[PDB]
């Protein structure tokens, strides 16, 4: 079993930056090494095979070199659609093994989130639970503070957040804060507000709604 | 006596472009493949479905020798199951290939000062090529919704393109010559054998 | 075009067996090896084995030896992989992969070329005690006049489903621009939940209809939902 | 000349403006290569709509393109002060011919 170590494990570079990743093998495999670019949710995509050969259909900005135990994978100018996790693979001796992976991210200009609110559906109120959703669309960086105010009282321990992966085009993020309450507790109050504080916002943005309008 | 004219194909003066790849039939001769596999003047020498060592002791129905010129990196595309411009639009090998791909650098012979533009490749085609198909049509390729009306223009391009082999080009863009030997075995008298 | 189509995602109780299918189309099936690669959620890729589409010769990794079985059917051009005695470590996505053909050297040396050009879409195998449950789809309407400002955001909430994953499309797949399907969240109840939002011009809010299609194959649940803005 | 674009469309914030771009069957009516550019005075044009209804990466959803017969139309939904610029339409007039409009000063 040939072990492969990938350096680094994560990195963040700006658009147009030159990126370099290293894959070290515990044994000598001449050039029987390949590079894959797995995007989130999709399958791995082969970019480099035999450690130096560009796969048909890969942009010229990608390259690979190395031999023996040490290999390097290089990106000339980092393009926004290059965000993925990059793996190295050997086939010199069974069994085949893969590197740890290198999650590559983009360093982008600060962008402000578009904030939307969604009250619970009339259909869901029939079922006993109520879900209020707050959407933070197309912002950067990934950090953002989302506060739920029910009748101007701060809610805690009742919300969950979900953040998308970095967009392959504009390198932004999106966030969903879902606040789940009981219908009883939901009907107790009137004003439901989502307060977003972000770097790209001069002042905290509040998107509210009154129950029953 | 009555050897196979492999020198006619490998040592030919001029080579046809990839889109118009030149096929030579080989039948009614004794084949000494040694001349090939004992030589070291080859850049890539890959064989699918048969070993080159075990060739001199085999009989086939017919042997085809296809020959053309591509660029350095595109040599990869001459192999079963490959994609790309050359493999899709110029020269496609079948997935159940039984033959040998032999390619070597020819930067000295094929390139010249100011670049050689005698070598073409097809960049556009309505559909991918079937294995061992040849399309030499020069219909203006319709890339968009525009009719094209037989004249190149907006989203209307000439289907073939020039390689432009400069002598100063990188190894990846230097002209390589390729010969593909196909060993077909049908329900016919095996007319090609070795020692 | 070359295509590897794998079977739907499955949930199986610990100790049971899963069989994943990989149907090859668009190339001669019996001319390439098929490899299997498993990837745990959040972890990296791990090799499983190789099967020979022609003769059926099989070579599994020592980690899976005795528990993984690779099957092949030439007539239907498909490859099966069965893992038995499942554990929590086996919860992962399973890919088939085709490498190119192995070639002979000029010298006559068998040179293997085990780089994976074509991959399937992946089959998620969730190993859990918990019973499957069907999702509830709710419309997230831009009741608030977010139309003022040119851009409206509508959404669908897929609440209380198990297990992963669900497929959410818009207009039967005819709308992909500005679609954000959030990753799932494991709630306190041990059920998953997610939201899928889309940003559309306010002008089209009355002209085009917006249907969200949610598909949970493990529960055979398919729900279309027409999302209309709430008029206050 | 060559296209009819009304020089002077105007609108109010929150409302929607529809700018027209009228051609013939041979330029605008027949083919689906129509583009809308916005140009602020003294700056270079910026692409807002291409291939009739396609918004490029970074254009707000307020700008929506459409077509009907021989008339393309750009609709601005979320009117803001920043939208005060010159809007040109371009279309395919045949192989090796691209035709621009007179421009509309949106107020
Ligand atoms: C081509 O010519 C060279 C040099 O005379 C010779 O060594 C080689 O074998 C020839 N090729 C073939 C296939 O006959």
């Amino acid at each position: 079993d040939i072990q492969l170590t990938q350096s680094p494990s994560s990195l963040s570079a700006s658009v147009g930056d030159r990126v370099t990743i290293t894959c070290q093998a515990s044994q000598d495999i001449s050039n029987y090494l390949n590079w894959y670019q797995q995007r989130p949710g999709k399958a791995p995509k082969l970019l480099i095979y035999d450690a130096s050969n560009l796969e048909t259909g890969v942009p010229s900005r990608f390259s690979g070199s190395g031999s023996g135990t040490d290999f390097t994978f290089t990106i000339s100018s980092l393009q926004p659609e290059d965000i993925a996790t990059y793996y190295c693979q050997q086939y010199d001796n069974p069994p085949l093994t893969f590197g740890g992976g290198t999650k590559l991210e983009i360093k982008r200009t600060v962008a402000a989130p578009s904030v939307f609110i969604f009250p619970p559906s009339d259909e869901q109120l029939k079922s006993g639970t109520a879900s209020v959703v707050c959407l933070l669309n197309n912002f950067y960086p990934r950090e953002a503070k989302v506060q739920w105010k029910v009748d101007n009282a701060l809610q805690s321990g009742n919300s969950q957040e979900s953040v998308t992966e970095q967009d392959s085009k504009d390198s932004t993020y999106s966030l969903s804060s879902t606040l789940t309450l009981s219908k009883a507790d939901y009907e107790k109050h009137k004003v439901y507000a989502c307060e977003v504080t972000h770097q790209g916002l001069s002042s905290p943005v509040t998107k509210s709604f009154n129950r029953g309008e | 006596t009555n050897l196979c004219p492999f020198g006619e194909v490998f040592n030919a003066t001029r080579f046809a472009s990839v889109y118009a790849w030149n096929r030579k039939r080989i039948s009614n001769c004794v084949a000494d493949y040694s001349v090939l596999y004992n030589s070291a003047s080859f850049s890539t020498f890959k064989c699918y479905g048969v070993s080159p060592t075990k060739l001199n002791d085999l009989c086939f129905t017919n042997v085809y020798a296809d020959s053309f010129v591509i660029r350095g990196d595109e040599v990869r595309q001459i192999a079963p199951g490959q994609t790309g411009k050359i493999a899709d639009y110029n020269y496609k090998l079948p997935d159940d290939f039984t033959g040998c791909v032999i390619a070597w650098n020819s930067n000295n012979l094929d390139s010249k000062v100011g670049g050689n533009y005698n070598y073409l490749y097809r960049l556009f085609r309505k559909s991918n090529l079937k294995p061992f198909e040849r399309d030499i049509s020069t219909e203006i390729y319709q890339a968009g919704s525009t009719p094209c009306n037989g004249v190149e223009g907006f989203n209307c391009y000439f289907p073939l393109q020039s390689y432009g082999f400069q002598p100063t080009n990188g190894v990846g863009y230097q002209p390589y010559r390729v010969v593909v030997l196909s060993f077909e075995l049908l329900h016919a008298p095996a007319t090609v054998c070795g020692p | 075009q070359v295509q590897l189509v794998q079977s739907g995602a499955e949930v199986k109780k610990p100790g049971a067996s899963v069989k994943v299918s990989c149907k090859a189309s668009g190339y001669t099936f019996t001319s390439y090896y098929m490899h299997w690669v498993r990837q745990a959620p959040g972890q990296g890729l791990e090799w499983m084995g190789i099967i020979n589409s022609s003769g059926g010769s099989t070579s599994y990794a020592q980690k899976f030896q005795g528990r993984v079985t690779m099957t092949r059917d030439t007539s239907t051009s498909t490859v099966y992989m069965e893992l038995s005695s499942l554990r929590s470590e086996d919860t992962a996505v399973y890919y088939c992969a085709r490498p190119p053909r192995n070639y002979y050297d000029r010298s006559g040396y068998y040179q293997r070329a085990e780089y994976f050009q074509h991959w399937g879409q992946g089959t998620l195998v969730t190993v859990s005690s918990a019973s499957t449950k069907g999702p509830s789809v709710f419309p997230l309407a831009p009741s608030s006049k977010s139309t003022s400002g040119g851009t409206a955001a509508l959404g669908c909430l897929v609440k209380d489903y198990f297990p992963e994953p669900v497929t959410v499309s818009w207009n039967s797949g005819a709308l992909t621009s500005g679609v954000h399907t959030f990753p799932a969240v494991l709630q306190s109840s041990g059920l998953y939940s997610l939201s899928s939002v889309v940003t559309v011009p306010s002008s089209s809010l009355g002209t085009q209809t917006y249907i969200c299609n949610v598909n949970h194959k493990p529960s055979n649940t398919k729900v279309d939902k027409r999302v209309e803005p709430k008029s206050c | 000349s060559a296209l009819t674009q009304p020089p002077s469309a105007s609108g109010s914030p929150g409302q929607s403006v529809t700018i027209s771009c009228t051609g013939t069957s041979s330029d605008v009516g027949g083919y689906n290569y129509v583009s809308w550019y916005q140009q602020h005075p003294g700056k270079a044009p910026k692409l807002m709509i291409y291939e009739v209804n396609k918004r490029p990466s970074g254009v707000p959803d307020r700008f929506s393109g459409s077509k009907s017969g021989n008339t393309a139309s750009l609709t601005v939904s979320g009117l803001q002060a920043e939208d005060e610029a010159d809007y040109y339409c371009s279309s395919y007039a045949g192989s090796n011919n691209l035709v621009f409009g007179g421009g509309t000063k949106l107020t």
